[PDB]
């Protein structure tokens, strides 16, 4: 689908057409494969997940279709979370202060980012150990890379405890899952992170650890080391094709700069003009409006996805209040 | 300091009387605050040692009888009217009730109400003492006020587990006097009327309705997830009052008619921290106290839900029938 | 590994329409698969007891009482406690390979010639084959038994089997560095434990340095007490109430206020409310004091550690508090 | 026998004229032990030693006064110099005058005290050089020359000739205090002596011949009566110079005229808690007449207290008197706790202060001790109380949660000193290198923030800011007592110093320099207690660094409560109103704090340039510039964190000329470029998560 840069919270305005309103999001989920649906069960919006104001629209539309009275939330940026250095290792410390588990995180290398993001390596935990061929052929070095334990929501945690590490594998697993949902930047969702178990041991025996002794330690030690790797939010950004007569060329590329946009190709034919930028999706709320107006309403414009990049340095500390306020 | 009257004069009088040398003492967590100063009279006015209940108690549903069978001779549980449930000790039952005067709100109250002429007062039982005067004041301004009693509720008193003394009262809105969200909520969720609640500490009055359709709609949520739930937890308690196994089992076999796993797991208090072990667990039943299901899910990541909730999962209840569940004797 | 097939053996003779499952939480996981199989290959219906469970002190035998006819308990050798449900005790000896650690051990144990074996219930098994390899290197091997341990076997309360060993080292094996800490406070020689699940392998009285500089301040910030809490456990292995009226009364002949506390789990939360209260004295499980230090603002103290305070012990003469019968 | 000395000194004690008052000015291998324990013999390392001697068909009362020279710790020895009229510069003659024997000189001379000479250590010119008569003659006018220099540079204008040293008419001696003997020049045309002799009795090893009619006490405190001032004398000059009152008041000329008749004026020197005794307090009484069973008012204390056993020195030993006048050497016992360089005054009469401090001690600088032997502790206990109890600018807390022993005291120097004192004491240690105390506050006004307990059904609107200065410094300086606020029409004192009114009625608690204060009105009599429990305990760690926090208002706006007002326990309060204060203080602007010194440096003004650059590369800032003779004093703040090693340093900026000092300037704000890097340090030190967990971590 078109990766999801918008999510806007949708609810039914009688909270007895509930049960039809279910039937409504996951029509709207079937008939446009671009939208992305979940209801929080921590919050009680049920949001809508799609490729920009336009595509998430579509979606706020094709609830007449189902017939749901609703009222739609403002789109919200989803931003997604990665680290800028390695850390160095930080220690966990399990619910008595009985076990102390260290680990190292790092930016996963980008041959394996990339092999995730286009699916030529599936998601979950590394079990067969044979199947290890396919960290190989994402990029990983072989003999090292059979130490995955999970590969987790665009990440990879990874064992090296020898002998250790005999304890705690399933709630580890679990742990990483947990972490990678909600990353440490602003609780956003975790990319291109590598987490190495560096060092561990133990004070109660292995019949008094059980899973509120492995999931705080493994948790606090996740976080932490993320936090010392210098964490960075990341927006999502679009390649942008603008396709307008040659008259508005100067108001045009007004408009892109505008809205945090860089020339990539400018290119002509005869009387017409086509511009390729790149921007970000959270500083393009409402173009067509702008757009419109500063070319007189000459230019075409679209966009397809640029990655989700890193929210610019000095935006960060607004955007991160922002987000953790909401 | 007191805020509660806590009747230690009548305590003392009749551990002496009885003759009793070991007392116990249960605190839900409001009152655990005096037990040393009221350790100390005890001591100091009988020759009898005083053995303080340290655990949680979060009602009447959880005596200590079980636990301090042959270690005391007498319980004195604070804060509650009785379940009449089965005692394996003697025990002393005192209310602690507030010291506290609504009189001085009741202008606010009336002008509140100009809307209703049909009320039902309810309170909790440290401000059951004052529902006469309250009721007066309203009929001598042209209200009509019921007090609704039940088998297990005293005149005009609801617990977040029975709301049995409002169940066939129908009037145009519900007035409750008290301190939290909770009582109120339990009423509106039960009703689905008009609550108005006077908290006679803040001395504000508040409709609880807004408070009470962003709970639901968490709930809704809840039974979304466990709409795809396979293998469930069934959560039993050991909380003499809260014992429903009868229950437990039948839900149990129900899951099972439904083509998933059921396993039951009894514990004495519930929190999310003694179901981390079962990982393969998807969603858990609470057939104990039902308000831990609805008033605590938010520290759950797994859902919690109650039997009435349950029946909404497997499309057996209406969700216009979302309900409250109750504990009777 | 849970012995299932005998456990269903059990079930199956005494008929059971129901049956509780008790477990330590490092083993509560593996209750689904065991009810899974019993509900499987039975009529019965399990129930999980959920609640936190420490040891053999910790049966939920009033709990349970009336829900299930069998429990079955796992992990821990069985006390001399009175049980009122029909109970079956699963040992569940370790899931392990305690192969190429054996010479690591024999590596560290160069220094010694006369060794006394301990370890705990979940690696009985274990001993004979680590007594004779030591014997058949040279070693002499002494294995202690008490009225209630088997040989070579001890509890972090019953420290009894290891008190009349006269060895020069004592090698425990297992984790949990209580136990290490304990025969090394009666011991008073050289002690190493071997963890065979990671294989660390260490000298005990390096740990003891620093828990008992800390237990040394504990005592001494609790000099300053007026006003005590006793603490009592309803958990049938851990009620210790006649010893609490003592202390109480000790207290009280002190000329400072003293009240007692009963509850089944003990943590920093459930003190919190008596503020008035300067420092604690546990007179049930001796672990809590230990092992919890750290968790607690006030001090908790065991009651050697109190006989400390009181100054009718010595610190010179420091002990770990012991649970009897 | 005793008995006719004892009557003798309290005969001498009611006439200033005949009282000597006097220190010795030596270098530290110099032999000032030797000399002082010879001398009366005519050991000790005491509080004052006392010699009653004829001279002159005379009797004189000498005291002997406890003189520090250790130049590092120059406020010790500025204020033993305070309490000497003269002194007995001692020079060992093979090393000539040292860097150190300026040093002490200089600060007698400028305290007013007049400098005397001895030449030591003569056997080893004479063992090791073998010199001539002519040759010894050059080698004293040398040193005499040096020490001329030092006194026409330092001394009073009025007394440069004066004062100056003078071969010819004896205020310059020379022999072995080793050996027991001494000689000047009138000693040589009274024995008649000369150079060549001395040179053969050192030759032949024949030196008892020689101490026999040359003897060291005899010819040298002749030549302390002859030379070094009276008390009577002296304060005419000095009284101005030691202290900083109206000099035309009662107790002014009181101190002038050295009248035991004047309101009483006395100058702590030294106390000690001694092995038998107690706590005794030795002073100078530089006015009036201290009396035993009288109340006296410690002017450092701002307090009182009633003299038990007042008493004069007869050697190293105490005398108990019932009165002692003006010019005299004291003990008293039943000084409350009055330290080293205090005012006792009469009460009613209450004399202005000698010595003071501008700032009042927090200990700057922490180090752990611990007992090297797991058994000596319950003893290493009682050593820390009496070296807590003897030194009060010492402080001394035991880590529960660690089991050290934790040693807060004034500087590295003065650690590294209690350390030392503790072995003494016989506790066998281990010391760990020292660090920084800081502390943690809030430099903006909050937002008003949302703490939510774990069942997230409860939650308090708590503001935070900087608590007003007036506030903060009345605490500090004890006008305001600190704790939870009982008495309400108490309210008035917060008014007083600069709170609001209705702010004042509504302070709840007060707690590390800081107020929780009540912004509802009408409720919440169960939950108070565990709100103060929360606030005081949040503040014990603060956020930042976990380091104490200070000087903050808490305003509590509003809160809500979901559960029973009876069903309410801290379970669910304490993490609210905790999470609720670290957001808030996270919303604040936290800031570090540290601590700051006042430096003080003495030296010759060739090196005021390398002296000032040392202080500079330590971010030390210039406060005052001084200048008196050859010297210069230089006033600065220097960061406690930059002053470590200082003595080292300043020793080789300064070719060990230096004298200084430190006193606290209280803590000062850390700057804001350096505070990230600061408290990551303190984070990693204490194996907390390196960056602290900001305002995300207490939100919803
Ligand atoms: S909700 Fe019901 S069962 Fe639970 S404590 Fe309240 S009265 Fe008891
Ligand atoms: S040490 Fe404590 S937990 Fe272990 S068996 Fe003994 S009483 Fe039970």
């Amino acid at each position: 689908i078109s990766e999801p840069v918008v999510t806007v919270a949708v609810e039914a305005k009688n909270t007895k057409d509930l049960p039809k309103l279910i039937e409504v999001l996951r029509q709207v989920a079937k008939e446009d494969p671009t939208i992305k649906v979940e209801i929080n069960e921590e919050t009680g919006e049920h949001l809508v997940s799609g490729m920009g104001e336009l595509h998430l629209e579509v979606i706020s539309y094709r609830i007449k279709d189902k017939g749901v009275e609703i009222q739609t939330s403002e789109p919200i940026v989803v931003y997604r979370e990665t680290v800028s250095q390695l850390s160095p290792q930080v220690e966990g410390k399990s619910p008595n202060k009985h076990n102390r588990f260290y680990i190292t995180v790092e930016p996963l290398e980008d041959e394996l980012f990339k092999a995730l993001q286009e699916g030529k390596l599936k998601e979950g935990k590394v079990k067969g150990k044979e199947s290890a061929n396919d960290f190989m052929e994402y990029g990983l070095d072989k003999e090292e890379a059979r130490k995955v334990w999970d590969v987790y929501n665009r990440s990879v945690f990874i064992n090296a405890t020898r002998g250790y590490l005999d304890e705690v594998k399933e709630l580890l697993i679990e742990g990483f899952e947990s972490a990678l949902n909600d990353g440490p930047l602003a609780k956003e969702i975790a990319m291109g992170l590598k987490f190495k178990l560096h060092d561990a041991k133990l004070h109660e025996d292995a019949v008094h650890r059980g899973p509120a002794q492995v999931l705080p330690a493994i948790r606090n030690a996740i976080y932490a080391s993320m936090m010392s790797a210098g964490p960075t939010l990341l927006e999502p950004m679009q390649k942008v094709f603008i396709n307008t007569p040659q008259d508005y060329m100067g108001p045009c590329t007004r408009e892109i700069q505008n809205r945090r946009g860089q020339i990539v190709d400018m290119g002509q034919e005869g009387d017409m003009a086509t511009i390729e930028s790149k921007v970000p999706v959270a500083e393009m709320f409402g173009f067509a409006g702008d757009i419109r107006s500063a070319a007189e309403g000459r230019c075409l414009w679209s966009t397809e996805m640029s990655g989700f990049e890193r929210l610019p340095r000095e935006m960060q500390n607004q955007i991160v209040k922002e987000i953790r306020q909401r | 300091m007191s805020m509660y009257n806590m009747d230690l004069d009548k305590v003392i009088r009749k551990i002496n009387k009885k003759g009793a040398r070991t007392v116990g003492l249960q605190f839900p967590e409001g009152l655990k605050m005096q037990a040393v100063k009221i350790a100390k009279a005890i001591e100091s006015q009988t020759p009898a040692t005083v053995i303080i209940s340290g655990d949680p108690c979060f009602g009447a549903c959880d005596v200590s009888d079980y636990k301090m069978k042959g270690s005391v001779d007498l319980i004195v549980h604070y804060g509650h009217t009785p379940l009449p449930l089965k005692y394996e000790v003697p025990t002393l039952f005192i209310e602690a009730f507030s010291n506290i005067d609504v009189k001085k709100d009741l202008e606010k109250c009336l002008e509140k109400l100009e809307d209703y002429s049909k009320i039902a007062l309810v309170t909790t039982t440290q401000h059951l003492h004052l529902l006469n005067e309250i009721k007066d004041y309203l009929e001598d301004n042209g209200k009509e006020v019921v007090l609704g009693s039940s088998k297990n509720t005293k005149k005009g008193q609801v617990l977040g587990c029975n709301f049995s003394s409002i169940k066939n009262l129908d009037a145009e809105v519900y007035l409750f006097i008290g301190s939290g969200n909770f009582h109120p909520l339990g009423i509106y969720l039960f009703t689905k009327s008009p609550v108005l609640a006077l908290d006679p500490y803040n001395s504000e009055i508040r409709d609880i309705s807004a408070f009470a359709d962003r709970i639901l709609r968490i709930r809704f949520a809840r039974i979304t997830k466990a709409r795809e739930a396979e293998k469930w937890g069934i959560i039993v308690s050991s909380k003499e009052g809260q014992y429903r196994m009868k229950l437990a089992k039948e839900i149990k076999k129900i899951l099972e008619d439904n083509k998933m796993e059921a396993y039951i797991i009894m514990a004495d208090n519930i929190n999310p921290d003694i179901l981390l072990p079962y990982m393969e667990l998807d969603a858990f039943v609470v057939s104990a106290c039902p308000r831990i299901a609805i008033d605590d899910s938010q520290m759950y990541k797994k859902p919690l839900l109650t039997p009435q909730e349950l029946e909404i999962v497997l499309n057996k209840r209406q969700w216009e029938n979302y309900q409250l569940d109750e504990i009777l004797f």
